[PDB]
């Protein structure tokens, strides 16, 4: 398989701030990656897939970029609703594989 | 709009078999590939099974390979998962998802149902 | 005097029954009245004979048939009337709809009473009329000849086909040069038609 | 032991080559006789098709096909005229030969133009149909026309008449003059209508296929 | 006098349609299916409706390359789904193999593939005009003209980053035409039906008077 | 009437099996051995059991490429181990050379290799059904049908980082069939034995009554 | 499509200074890019197109450089007339796409 | 020197159709490709339509595709845009531009005319 590892199990920020998360690929995945939003006690939603492109209906403050083995998921402006666990995916080949998860921290 | 519901999940003892059934409404159900995803208690997510839109292609990961079976019926708008020989690590909550192809990201996710393997 | 369509005589195709006898008699359809304002008519048989006579008794109860037609159109008008008609038999005649979406079934199979054109200039098939002479045709010119006759053989890809679906061809009568008559003359010049199916066959009762 | 010439791997759009059958041992459905087979376009050019000589502004439709002729209380007048180029935009666009000469750069050969008279059986008159060679302007008055090629066409006797034009290469004019007044007994419509039919003769030829602008 | 023949008149090869796999960007599917449509371009359509019945064998060629007009070696599978057999669901669907579906494996580096389709119809000839119903959407539809879908895919295993354009050329051999038909004056509205616009267009371009020429 | 012949019925070439070397990732071995199995796919198996005895020469082709469907030049050795000779132990084993093992050296860049195997069996024909024991695992096993293993390897010297997929096509020539056999209704359980599931499946799909049709 | 994103919605400078703006490409555009001058209440003018080359009549103090996915538009000496919104274009493929815009700030 | 003027723009209700016409003088008008560009109230700019110099090629973006139509007349030195079924986002000011090809930058821009879709 091909392992997608995320650097930070936790990150802290506050409202209005800007935070960006990475993802690291076991080998070259080309541009195929996806980022997920799992709110506490909820089915994880799709946000951004295949490097920059974002799924229909995702608000514009959610952005992502990268290529090759090094990826990034950028939040322009943090809000309250933004607290949840994030995951990065590899759809480059079968079987698909998910990252370890990343949880935001809003410190007031 | 769209509804993905599932059933059958619940406590079971090792070795048993259980049929998780997913039902969908609000879209044309023969035009989308489908899949199952289970979330371990550590929240580590992993794939379970995959089927093509019209039943052409069916993919299993190496761990569950041969132990499970997946099938769908375009007439009943259902997605069935037949799974047996449950070991310890087979406990997690199972989501019923939807895709437009192999490599597209999963857009929808069922509310999910738990499964538990214990004495 | 007579136009053989495409230079051939209809013939049998060497168990299909050959009725002969009473389906070889002429049939006289109702007489259409050609006014000064009137424009066009068309029929599209095998349709027209589906109800009438013993023929319709064959064509409704048989699953397949082969046929050929001899059609004769004549127009009675005194010598003080002018105007001319074009008479042509156009095989595989598929009509269309105008847009500001398909033609209503009354326009596809009119029946024994024919139908009026909505747009005679384009035939309401989309093709221009100026070129419609490429099909077998005859000129009825009210100062010269009052009759037009055509023999159309069986033209279709398959040897046999059913009468209730594929309408082998159609027939048009278009008054290209309108009718004018001095005051007091009879207002309407009648047009009549006569068809006598040739060498018909039927199968699959 | 061969060598490869400079033209090897090109794919030439007009190839005239050979190709592997995709389904060997497959049997097409065999032929049967279908009447009407036409093997060359050059027969279609030889059938006459109604010509639009009218084609004026606001002439609506199905009235564009015929030229009006009436009693104009004037002895010598120009009824109608049209130049003889089949390909060139104009009346000939409604013919057949007009259309399938838009698909070829060059043509040639003689043409044939036929007239009919729709008027009532009683009517009588004389039309002078005059043709002008391609290097000249159309005539002034009939006295200039009747010197050239022409045929006097008479209604009461002859109801259709044919004028063969000698030659065209890849320009010429045919005019229709009133020779005499249009004479009718009482209680008769006073105006007739003449229709024209264009066609190509046997020696008409085409060259150098080209796709057209009609669409 | 030899360029007026119906055989020469339909001769030359032309572009029937342009199809694209696009497996790289927002659409990751990775294959495509292209139902054979000879009518595809209104120019090729107006020359066919000249004749009502015609019987011909076809010959195809696929000229392919990336979005750069750059052609690196990477493998393609051109499959021909004959009329009456099921189509591929997805890039891995088991239909891509079977037996009876004839396929062509060609690298991009090679000169273009070429292949020859026989005459597929049950009836002795095609029909471009079929009156009457097949048994109002139905009116005038030939069920028997379907020639097959030419499904394409790129064998390389998963998610190449390369959208591959491909062009498809056709040429008509051994053609035989039957009863002739006059050419179409009015513009086309939709693909499968003759329906013409309300407002009519004249056939000839108007002039000033019945008299003046040039 | 020529498409009902047994010779045409088995004609077309098809996919007998897909094998992979995978020398790059967690499995570094660097070769593979693929025992020839014509029964590989249950579709090709059901058309063969139609006839009991059949005698045919085979012809093979190997379509190969990387995981990208990208085919750079790198060398492959396709060896054919005839029935009754020892198999290669490891990528360097001295069996890879010998003499009697016919081999095919083909770069990936080249169009696919192709080769023709003769009829290998001692008996005058193959047997797809052999009653009785070869001398209960043994019951109904033909020892004499083995056709050889087609071992493959990549000559390039040590640990390329490239997993190389390869597909193998077969087509049957000169076929001659003997006593016919009815087709199989029940589903297959395992490869080498007819054994069928307990629960029986009907041959025809049921209807409402002995009377009603459609 | 292919999105051209500009880093800064605003930049500040003064007369005589030197300012340079970037542009970022969603994927590889080769060298095709263009930079526009939109003065307030005016039709945006063309300045520099296809990496370095500048359109006929553009003053020499306007320069640009770059390649690939990373571009730059350099003003040697700022003047008063230089206040306006700037845009970067992608003419590499159809459809064309414009950047979000960048507005200068002269602080006195 | 050169003049690009436009007309027809103005308030309109949803569903309506409006013809923006651009007229040019000061250059040979058959030798240049032409295009329309609309500027949203956020000043985000986007393409609208494109036509070749001699009418060979006509390109529409995916959003306006099939909803609009563009045409030009080399005799009248005009560029016409027929646009119907106006939605909310179709409001912006429309510029009439000029190019030497597909991929050349737009050198000239009409003074532009506004368009508004509201009840």
């Amino acid at each position: 398989d091909i392992v997608m590892t995320q650097s930070h199990k936790f990150m802290s920020t506050s409202v209005g701030d800007r935070v960006s998360i990475t993802c690291k690929a076991s080998q070259d995945v080309n541009t195929a990656v996806a980022w997920y939003q799992q709110r506490p006690g909820q089915s994880p939603k799709l946000l951004i897939y295949s490097a920059s492109y974002r799924y229909t209906g995702v608000p514009d403050r959610f952005t992502g970029s990268g290529s090759g083995t090094d990826f990034t998921f950028t939040i322009s402006s943090v809000q309250a609703e933004d607290l949840a666990v994030y995951y990065c995916q590899q759809h480059y080949t079968t079987p698909h594989t998910f990252g370890g998860g990343t949880k935001l921290e809003i410190k007031r | 709009e769209v509804q993905l519901v599932e059933s059958g999940g619940g406590l079971v003892k090792p070795g048993g078999s259980l049929k998780l059934s997913c039902a969908a409404s609000g879209f044309a159900f023969s035009t989308y590939d489908m899949s199952w995803v289970r979330q371990t208690p550590e929240k580590r997510l992993e794939l379970v099974a995959h089927i093509s839109s019209g039943g052409g292609y069916i993919y299993y990961p190496d761990t569950v390979k041969g132990r499970f079976t997946i099938s769908r019926d375009n007439a009943k708008n259902t997605l069935y998962l037949q799974m047996s020989s449950l070991k310890s690590e087979d406990t997690a909550m199972y989501y019923c998802t939807r895709q437009k192809g192999l490599y597209y990201g999963f857009d929808y996710w069922g509310q999910g149902t738990t499964l538990t393997v214990s004495s | 005097n007579i136009v053989l369509s495409y230079g051939e005589w209809p013939e049998y195709c060497p168990k299909p029954t050959r009725p002969d006898v009473s389906v070889n008699r002429f049939y006289t359809l109702s007489t259409k009245s050609w006014k000064t304002e009137s424009t066009g008519w068309y029929w599209k048989f095998p349709d027209v004979l589906n109800d009438t006579g013993v023929f319709g008794q064959n064509a409704q109860f048989h699953y397949l048939y082969r046929s050929g037609f001899c059609m004769h159109v004549q127009c009675n008008a005194s010598k003080f009337h002018q105007g001319a008609l074009l008479v042509a038999a156009i095989p595989e005649f598929v009509i269309a709809a105008s847009s500001p979406l398909y033609p209503d079934f009354a326009h596809t199979n009119p029946g024994k009473d024919g139908q009026e054109f909505r747009d005679p200039y384009v035939l309401d098939a989309g093709i221009p009329l100026s070129q419609a002479l490429v099909f077998p045709h005859q000129w009825i010119n009210l100062r010269t000849n009052n009759c037009a006759t055509i023999i159309m053989p069986y033209v279709n890809a398959l040897p046999f086909d059913s009468a209730l679906n594929h309408s082998n061809f159609g027939l048009v009568v278009i008054p290209i040069s309108p009718l004018k008559y001095c005051n007091g003359a009879t207002t309407e010049v009648p047009v009549t038609l006569t068809i006598a199916p040739l060498n018909s066959e039927f199968s699959g009762l | 032991p061969t060598e490869l010439k400079p033209g090897t791997n090109q794919f030439l759009t007009t190839d005239d080559g050979t190709s592997p059958p995709i389904l060997p041992g497959f049997e097409p459905t065999p032929l049967i006789h279908i009447p009407g087979e036409f093997t060359s376009l050059l027969d279609l050019c030889q059938i006459e098709t109604i010509l639009e000589v009218n084609n004026t502004t606001g002439t609506i439709g199905v009235s564009r096909l015929l030229i009006p002729v009436r009693a104009q209380n004037n002895v010598d007048q120009l009824c109608a005229s049209f130049q003889v180029d089949p390909g060139r935009n104009g009346p000939w666009q409604s013919t057949m030969v007009g259309q399938i000469c838009r698909y070829y750069t060059q043509w040639s050969g003689s043409l044939k133009v036929t007239f009919m008279f729709t008027g009532s059986f009683m009517a009588t008159g004389k039309m002078l149909i005059a043709y002008t060679p391609p290097g000249s302007a159309q005539p002034a008055t009939r006295e200039a026309a009747m010197l050239g090629t022409h045929i006097v066409w008479d209604f009461g006797l002859q109801s259709s008449v044919t004028l063969v034009i000698p030659w065209i290469s890849n320009t010429g004019i045919v005019t229709i003059w009133y020779q005499t007044n249009f004479v009718v007994p009482p209680d008769t419509p006073t105006e007739a209508n003449i229709i024209a039919l264009g066609a190509a003769q046997k020696n008409f030829t085409l060259k150098l296929c080209k796709d057209t602008d009609e669409i | 006098v030899n360029e007026a023949s119906v055989e020469h008149f339909y001769s030359r090869a032309g572009l029937v349609g342009v199809v694209e796999v696009k497996d790289s960007g927002t659409s990751l599917d990775g294959y495509t299916v292209w139902p054979i449509d000879v009518m595809g371009f209104v120019q090729q359509r107006r020359k066919l409706e000249l004749s009502t019945y015609m019987r011909f064998d076809a010959e195809f060629t696929f000229v392919s390359n990336l979005s750069n007009s750059t052609t690196p070696g990477m493998l393609l599978q051109y499959m021909y789904v004959p009329p009456g057999a099921p189509k591929p669901d997805g890039r891995k669907s088991y239909q891509w193999q079977t037996a009876t579906n004839p396929s062509v494996f060609a690298k991009l580096s090679d000169p273009p593939p070429q292949v020859s389709v026989p005459f597929m119809s049950p009836a002795t000839a095609y029909q471009w005009f079929y009156d009457g119903y097949p048994t109002n959407l139905q009116y005038g539809q030939c069920p028997n003209n379907m020639m097959g879908h030419f499904a394409i895919r790129t064998v390389s295993e998963s998610t190449t980053g390369k959208n591959v354009h491909v062009r498809v050329y056709m040429r008509i051999k051994h053609v035989r035409a039957w009863v002739p038909r006059p050419l179409r004056s009015q513009a086309y509205m939709v693909k499968n039906y003759p329906t013409y616009s309300q407002t009519i267009t004249n056939t000839a371009t108007d002039r000033a008077s019945i008299t003046t020429t040039d």
